[PDB]
RNA sequence: ACCAGAUCAAAAGGGACAAGCAUCAAGCACGCAGCAAUGCAGCUCAAAACGCUUAGCCUAGCCACACCCCCACGGGAAACAGCAGU
C-alpha cells in the first residue's frame, strides 16, 4: 500500500565504490668498530654479481685470507657458453684493478637460494691447511649474506646457532664461524623503494631478456625508476633489458615521453613506485646523465651495460661503426652507471619483431 | 544408476592404500595398437572409496562408479574385493586355492 | 591443464552490470522526443515516418493522466490508432499509475490496466505498452457509458477448415491402406486457434528497455 | 614377413571375424586361466586367439586376464545391472567356449541386422553433397537436368552476363 | 559455436555453380550460415527447368512434418514452394503477385490494342 | 502465438583428444578422510610427469582471435584479419 523511510538515523551507500581497487586486492661504521675486530682466519666476500666496495677491502679487513663469492647467479641469463668462466675471470680483473691474487685466493659463483656451488666450497674450505681458523662472512645487505649463513648452517660443515656480542651477531662452531653485518650500499634505488617496490624490484626469477629495436630519437621506459633517450644514431641499435621479470618495459617517441611519464607515474603502467601522485611527490625527480656509446660491435656484442643502480640494465648493440647518444634519466639520489657488458651475447638470445612493436619475442 | 561418471564397472588392482579409506585401483584395459594391430595392456589409474578400509595392496577389486565424484579423484566405490591378495576361493568350486593347487580338496564335502 | 582464470573479464563483466544498474537512465531521458526533427535527444534516432503526424499532433498517456486526480486512475483512456482502425469500443480501465516524478510535467512513467478490446473485456488488469506512444486519448467522464456501450456481435464461426490437398490425400491414402473406409471428409479444426489482431497488445511484462 | 606366431591374428581381415557382440548389459570381462594344463589347453588356445577379436568387436567392453590364479580356468562377466555371470571353461575347446558366451551374452544376428538397418537409414539416396556422405554433390550429375556449367557452357539467354545486356 | 538466441528455419542452401542455382532444403538454426551447417537436409529444388520442362522439388514430407512439428519456421520461398506442392495453402503473396501480374498484362494489352 | 515436453546447445562434471626434444627427470602441493575443527602425508612420473620448440584441426565443417596489454574495468592508442583499394 504505503511505506516511508526515514532521513534521520540514515544508514547511506557510497558513490564510486571502486571495485578495481577490491580486485587491485584479489590479484665508515664497519671501519671504526668491527674492522678492529677482524684485523686481530678467513674472510668470505660475498659480491653480488648482478651489482657490479671492493677497494676499500685492504683497510675494512686487512692484510688476510680473503675467497670472493659471486652471489645470484642463477638469476643471470646464460648468454654464450662459458658465461660462468667470463664472469669468473672479469671477477679477477675487478680484484686486479682494486689486492694479491690482502690476499684473494679463490673466485667462485654460488647460488645460496638454489644451492648451487655450496658443497663444492664446503669441500674447498675442508681440503686444504690454507683454510683454518675462524670464518668472517663479509658482504652488503641485498648480497645474501642471511641466506648463505642459513644454508651453511643447515650443513654438515657446522659441528645450534648462537648469538654473541661481536652489536649482537649469529655464529656457529666450525673455531666459530663469524656473520658480521652487511654493509649497507649508497646510492640505490631500492632504499628509496618501499617494502612492496623493493620485493617486485629484486628478482626472485630467473630472469628473461627482453630486446627491443630502437631507431634514434625514441624512449624507453624500465618502471617509472629508469628512462633512455636514445637519439644522434647513425642507424637504429637493439636495447635489452636485463631486469626482473616484473618490471614493466615501455616504449615511446621522444615528444611523448615526458607526458607518459608524468601521466602513469606510478598507477600501474610503471608499476614502480606505487601510492600514485601522493608517493611521486615524495619520490625524488628523474635527473638527467648524458652518454656517448663506442664504435658499434657488430650486432650480437653489447657495447655497453647501462645500470640502474639495483633495479638491472640496459645491454646496448649499436650497428657496425655507428655511434649513439643517448641520455639516460635516474633517479636524483640514486646513481647511473655505464658499464663493460656483463652479459655481452645476450641479444642473441631472442625470438622475432612481433607487429610494428620494436619488442623481440622472447626466448 | 544415472551416475554422471564414465566407466559404470571397472576391474583392477590395488596398487596403494596410504589414503585413509580410499584405496589406488590401477585398471588395465587392452588398446589396439593402429599400426601392428596388436593389443597391449594401456593402464589408468583409479580411486576407490573404501569405508571399511579392506583393501589390501594387490588385491584384485571390482569399482562401480559413484553416483557423483565424491572428491577431486575419487569417482568409484569398491563394490567387492575380487581376489583378496593371497586368499583365493575358487569361484567355480568356492574352495580356497594357492595358485593351481587346492586347499581344501573339493571332494572334501 | 589447468585453466588460467580470467579475474580481469570478471571484473569488466560486474563493473558494466553495476554501471548500468546505478546508471539506470530516466523514462523522461529515454522517450524523450525533439518536435523540429522528431528525433529522440536521448539516443539521436528519428521517429519511422508514418509516427510523424501522430507525435506532433497527439499526447502520450502519462501526459494526459498529469491532469487528473490520482493520475486519472479509475477512468478510460483509448488510443487514437485503436478508434480509427476499429469501429468497436476499445480503452483500459487504468486500475493502476506509478509516473516518473524526474519528469518536469511528470508526463512519463507506467500504468496497468483492465484492456477491452473491440468490445470484449479481460479477466485482470496488466501492464500497459505503448504508453510512451503518442496515439493516446482520455475517455470523457461523460459520455463514457455510451461511448463503451457495445453490443456482443455473433461470434460463431467456421469450426474446421479443409486440409490442403496434398495432405488430404495423403490422410485418405493413409484411411484407405488401414481400411478406416469412412469417406467423411477430413477436417482441420481452428476453434482451438485463438486469432487475434495484429494490433492486439502484448504482453509489456516481458518487452525490453532501452539502454545507454 | 610378419612377425609372431600367426601372424593372421594382427590382420583387420580377421580380427573383425569375431562373431561376438556383447549386449550393452556387459561392461567386464575377466579371463583366469592357467599357462599349464591339458584341461586348460582349450582356455588357452581361446585367450591366444579370439580375445583380440571380442576385444574389437566390444571396444568399451574391459578385458583382463588373469595367469594361474585359480586351478581351474574360467571367464567372468560383470554387467552393468550389478550381476556376475560365471562361465565355466574347463575341458572346453575355445570354438566351444566362443559359442557359449555368443550364445549366453552375444546379441543376435536379428539385433545386428537392426543396428545395421538404423546405421543405413543416415545413407539418404535423395539426400545431395560431398561424395563423403551423399552419392551426388550436385543434381546437374543427374542426367536430363541442366548439365554443369564447367563442362557444358549455358546458353547466351540463360547466363546473366547477358540478361543485363538487354536489361542495358 | 555457441549462438546467442536463434532457432531451427527449414530454408534453402544455395548450391550449384554460377548461373546454374540449385537448393537443398535444408533445416539448420536461423543463425549458421546460408550453406554451412545444418541440422538435416529435407530435400532438393531444381529451379532450372529440365529436358522435360519440370522444375523438380523433392520433399521428405515425414521429415519436414516432424521438424515443423519440433518448432522450425519456414522461409518464404519454403512457403511458397510446400504451397505449390499442396502440402500448404497457397502462399497469400503467390495470390496477389499472380493478381499483379494479370493486371500487369491486362495494362499492356490495352495500350499495345490503344496504337 | 501460451504451456508443452520436443528441438537446439551453453556453463559445470566424467571420458577422449597433434608433432619433436630426456642434452626437458623429477614436478613441488601437485592428494585423501571429516559436516568442521582437524587429521592423515599423501598425489603425477622412464608405460615419459614437469618443461622448451613447432603447428589451427579430426574439413557438409569445426576450434580460437577480433590492434595490443591472454581477459579489457582500465591503460597503451586511435586499430580494414568486412568489401574494393593503397
Ligand atoms: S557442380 Fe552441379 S552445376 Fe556444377
Ligand atoms: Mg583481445
Ligand atoms: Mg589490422
Ligand atoms: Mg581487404
Amino acid at each position: 500500500q504505503e511505506r516511508f523511510l526515514f532521513p534521520e538515523y540514515i544508514l547511506d551507500p557510497e558513490p564510486q565504490p571502486t571495485r578495481e581497487k577490491q580486485l587491485q586486492e584479489l590479484q665508515e661504521q664497519y671501519l671504526e668498530l668491527v674492522s678492529a675486530a677482524l684485523r686481530r682466519s678467513l674472510v668470505l666476500y660475498m659480491v653480488d654479481l648482478l651489482d657490479l666496495l671492493l677497494p676499500d677491502l685492504p683497510a675494512l679487513v686487512g692484510p688476510k685470507q680473503l675467497i670472493v663469492l659471486g652471489n645470484k647467479v642463477d638469476l643471470l641469463p646464460q648468454d654464450a657458453p662459458g658465461y660462468r668462466q667470463r664472469l669468473r675471470e672479469r671477477l679477477w680483473e675487478d680484484c686486479a684493478r682494486a689486492l694479491l691474487l690482502t690476499v684473494v685466493r679463490d673466485v667462485r659463483l654460488i647460488s645460496a637460494k638454489t644451492g648451487y656451488g655450496v658443497e663444492e666450497l664446503i669441500s674447498a674450505l675442508q681440503r686444504s691447511w690454507r683454510y683454518r681458523g675462524d670464518v668472517y662472512l663479509v658482504g652488503a645487505t641485498n648480497a645474501g649474506k642471511s641466506t648463505l649463513f642459513n644454508t651453511l648452517l643447515e650443513s654438515d660443515y657446522c659441528t645450534r646457532a648462537t648469538i654473541s656480542p661481536w652489536l649482537n651477531l649469529l655464529k656457529f662452531p666450525i673455531h666459530w664461524f663469524y656473520d658480521t653485518p652487511g654493509i649497507t650500499k649508497e646510492n640505490c634505488i631500492l632504499n628509496l623503494l618501499t617494502e612492496k617496490e623493493v620485493n617486485i624490484v629484486l628478482p626472485t626469477q630467473s630472469i628473461v631478456p627482453r630486446t627491443f629495436v630502437l631507431k634514434p630519437g625514441m624512449v624507453l621506459f624500465l618502471g617509472a625508476i629508469g628512462r633512455i633517450d636514445f637519439l644522434q644514431g647513425n642507424q637504429s641499435a637493439w636495447f635489452t633489458v636485463v631486469a626482473s621479470n616484473i618490471l614493466p618495459v615501455h616504449i615511446t617517441s621522444l615528444d611523448r615521453a615526458d607526458a607518459l611519464y608524468q601521466k602513469h607515474a606510478g598507477h600501474t603502467l610503471l608499476q614502480i613506485p606505487m601510492g600514485g601522485k601522493e608517493r611521486m611527490a615524495g619520490f625524488p625527480p628523474l635527473v638527467a646523465e648524458d652518454i656517448m656509446l663506442k664504435e658499434g660491435l657488430g650486432a650480437s656484442e653489447a657495447v655497453a651495460d647501462i645500470k640502474f643502480s639495483s633495479a638491472g640494465w640496459v645491454s646496448v648493440t649499436p650497428n657496425f661503426k655507428d655511434r649513439l647518444h643517448l641520455r639516460g634519466y635516474t633517479p636524483e639520489g640514486t646513481v647511473l652507471t655505464v658499464r663493460p657488458p656483463l652479459l655481452p651475447y645476450i641479444v642473441n638470445i631472442k625470438g622475432q619483431r612481433i607487429k610494428k612493436s620494436v619488442a623481440y619475442k622472447t626466448k | 544408476v544415472r551416475s554422471s561418471v564414465h566407466a559404470r564397472w571397472i576391474v583392477g588392482k590395488v596398487i596403494g592404500t596410504k589414503m585413509q579409506k580410499t584405496a589406488k585401483v590401477r585398471v588395465t584395459r587392452l588398446v589396439l595398437d593402429p599400426y601392428l594391430l596388436k593389443y597391449f595392456n594401456k593402464r589408468k589409474t583409479y580411486f576407490a572409496h573404501d569405508a571399511l578400509q579392506q583393501c589390501t595392496v594387490g588385491d584384485i577389486v571390482l569399482l562401480r562408479a559413484l553416483p557423483v565424484p565424491r572428491a577431486k579423484h575419487v569417482k568409484h566405490e569398491l563394490a567387492e574385493i575380487v581376489f583378496k591378495v593371497g586368499k583365493v576361493i575358487d569361484p567355480v568350486t568356492g574352495k580356497p586355492c594357492a595358485g593351481t593347487t587346492y586347499l581344501e580338496s573339493p571332494l572334501s564335502s | 591443464k589447468k585453466v588460467r582464470p580470467r579475474l580481469i573479464a570478471e571484473l569488466a563483466r560486474r563493473v558494466r552490470a553495476l554501471r548500468e544498474q546505478l546508471n539506470r537512465p530516466r523514462d523522461s531521458q529515454l522517450y524523450a522526443v525533439d518536435y523540429e526533427t522528431l528525433t529522440r535527444p536521448f539516443s539521436g534516432r528519428r521517429l519511422p515516418v508514418r509516427a510523424w503526424a501522430d507525435v506532433r499532433r497527439e499526447s502520450r498517456l502519462l501526459q494526459l493522466l498529469g491532469r487528473l486526480p490520482l493520475f486519472g486512475l479509475g477512468r478510460l483512456v483509448t488510443r487514437k490508432s485503436w478508434l480509427w482502425q476499429h469501429d468497436e469500443p476499445c480503452y483500459w480501465r487504468l486500475t493502476r499509475v506509478r509516473p516518473d516524478y524526474t519528469a518536469q510535467n511528470l508526463d512519463h512513467g507506467k500504468a496497468w490496466g483492465i484492456l477491452t478490446f473491440k468490445g470484449k473485456t479481460e479477466s485482470e488488469a496488466r501492464e500497459i505498452e505503448h504508453v510512451m506512444y503518442h496515439d493516446w486519448r482520455l475517455v470523457p467522464k461523460h459520455e463514457e457509458e455510451a461511448f463503451t456501450a457495445f453490443t456482443p456481435a455473433p461470434e460463431d464461426s467456421l469450426a474446421s477448415v479443409p486440409y490442403p490437398p496434398l495432405l488430404r490425400a495423403m490422410i485418405i491414402a493413409e484411411r484407405q491402406k488401414n481400411g478406416d473406409t469412412s469417406t467423411e471428409e477430413p477436417m482441420l479444426n481452428v476453434q482451438r486457434i485463438r486469432m487475434e489482431p495484429w494490433d492486439y497488445p502484448a504482453k509489456q511484462e516481458d518487452k525490453g528497455r532501452a539502454k545507454g | 614377413p610378419m612377425k609372431g606366431r600367426f601372424p593372421i591374428r594382427r590382420t583387420l581381415q580377421y580380427l573383425s571375424q569375431g562373431n561376438v557382440v556383447f549386449k550393452d548389459s556387459v561392461k567386464v570381462m575377466t579371463v583366469n586361466y592357467n599357462t599349464h594344463g591339458e584341461l586348460g589347453e582349450g582356455a588357452r588356445k581361446f585367450v591366444f586367439f579370439n580375445i583380440p577379436q571380442i576385444q574389437y568387436k566390444n571396444p568399451w567392453v574391459q578385458i583382463m586376464m588373469f595367469k594361474n590364479m585359480t586351478p581351474s580356468p574360467f571367464l567372468r562377466f560383470y554387467l552393468d545391472s550389478g550381476e556376475q555371470v560365471l562361465v565355466d571353461v574347463e575341458t572346453k575347446s575355445n570354438k566351444e567356449i566362443m559359442e557359449h558366451i555368443r550364445k549366453i551374452l552375444g546379441k543376435n544376428e536379428e539385433t545386428l541386422r537392426e543396428e545395421e538397418e538404423e546405421k543405413k537409414q543416415l545413407s539418404h539416396p535423395a539426400n545431395f553433397g560431398p561424395r563423403k556422405y551423399c552419392l551426388r554433390e550436385c543434381i546437374c550429375e543427374v542426367e536430363g537436368q541442366v548439365p554443369c556449367p564447367s563442362l557444358v557452357p549455358l546458353p547466351k539467354e540463360m547466363r546473366g552476363k547477358y540478361k543485363a545486356a538487354l536489361k542495358a | 559455436k555457441a549462438y546467442r538466441g536463434g532457432h531451427l528455419t527449414i530454408r534453402l542452401a544455395l548450391g550449384g555453380c554460377t548461373n546454374r542455382p540449385f537448393y537443398r532444403i535444408v533445416a539448420a538454426h536461423n543463425k549458421c550460415p546460408r550453406d554451412g551447417r545444418f541440422v538435416e537436409q529435407l530435400g532438393s529444388y531444381d529451379p532450372l527447368p529440365n529436358s522435360h520442362g519440370e522444375k523438380l522439388v523433392a520433399l521428405n514430407l515425414d521429415r519436414i512434418r516432424h521438424w515443423i512439428g519440433c518448432g522450425a519456421h519456414l522461409s518464404k520461398p519454403m512457403e511458397k514452394l510446400l504451397g505449390l506442392a499442396g502440402f500448404f495453402p497457397l502462399h497469400p503473396m503467390m495470390i496477389t503477385n499472380a493478381e499483379r501480374l494479370r493486371r500487369k498484362r491486362a495494362r499492356e494489352v490495352l495500350l499495345a490494342s490503344q496504337k
